[PDB]
């Protein structure tokens, strides 16, 4: 989600 | 409703990027260190998100990344506790991965189980537990991030539980096939997480494609015991992967088993090359  | 002005945030340093957005280290109200996760427009309904955020805010536990505030207008910002060592997945694959042995990995799993045991106690469901969504801090602290987001995603293929963005390999069959997400499907995912931990971030079911995984798992296939992993720990994974969700362990149990592992279960452990 944010870090792939 | 925990909603803040976008301009009360300063996004200073990029920490990462993923399938649905980016994350930055920054400052809130010019005084507070925070992380800000920023969602690609079109990913989820601002109203649906704002509603779920009220629930996310209630989850307060040392092993869950704390929600501080939100900006519900697109691009949605999620303001949280800041963790300095990045995602667990990248941590495992990177330079520190080589220095981690079973005792560290088991302790990290125990911390994750502790946060998930709180989620379990609170009668909530994560929906996307895996190393990519766990964060690492100083002293090998691990915390679970991104609770409550999975349900809200509107991506076309993703809602069909297909495509490159849906983590089929990490998802319980009843959840992947039927959308039956429960704390027990989170338990299955924790089992997969134990494999990620013991294989230093290798993809689950190496060499297998998504459909093959689903077909085989339905027929009873389960990943084997990794090299240097004690069979007792693989047994725990297999309990997490029981076909009947109700027969999978609780996180309360997983936490305690892992915390006591090297006195109750494997006191004769000797360090190997990798684990």
């Amino acid at each position: 989600a944010f870090x792939a | 409703a925990w909603e803040i002005p976008r301009e009360s945030l300063r996004l200073e340093v990029k920490l990462g990027q993923g399938c649905f957005g980016e994350v930055w280290m920054g400052t809130w109200n010019g005084t507070t260190r925070v992380a800000i996760k920023t969602l690609k427009p079109g990913t989820m309904s601002p109203e649906a998100f704002l509603q779920e955020a009220q629930v996310m805010k209630k989850l307060r536990h040392e092993k869950l990344v704390q929600l501080y505030a939100v900006v519900s207008e697109e691009p949605i910002y999620i303001v949280t506790e800041y963790m300095s060592k990045g995602s667990l997945l990248d941590f495992l694959k990177g330079e520190m991965g080589k220095y981690l042995r079973l005792p560290q990995l088991v302790d990290m799993a125990a911390q994750i189980a502790s946060g998930m045991a709180y989620v379990e106690r609170m009668n909530y469901v994560h929906r996307d537990l895996r190393a990519a969504n766990i964060l690492v801090g100083e002293n090998l602290v691990c915390k679970v991030a991104d609770f409550g987001l999975a349900r809200l995603i509107e991506d076309n293929e993703y809602t069909a539980r297909q495509g490159a963005k849906f983590p089929i390999k990490w998802t319980a069959p009843e959840a992947a096939l039927y959308g039956r997400f429960t704390i027990k499907s989170d338990v299955w995912s924790f089992g997969i997480l134990l494999t990620e931990l013991t294989t230093k971030g290798r993809v689950p079911y190496p060499g297998m494609v998504n459909r093959e995984v689903l077909d085989q798992v339905e027929r009873g296939y389960r990943m084997p015991c990794p090299p240097e992993c004690p069979e007792s720990l693989h047994d725990l994974m297999c309990q997490c992967w029981r076909k009947d969700p109700e027969e999978r362990p609780t996180f309360e149990y997983l936490q305690a088993f892992l915390e006591d592992y090297f006195t109750s279960t494997e006191p004769q452990y000797q360090p190997g090359e990798n684990l």
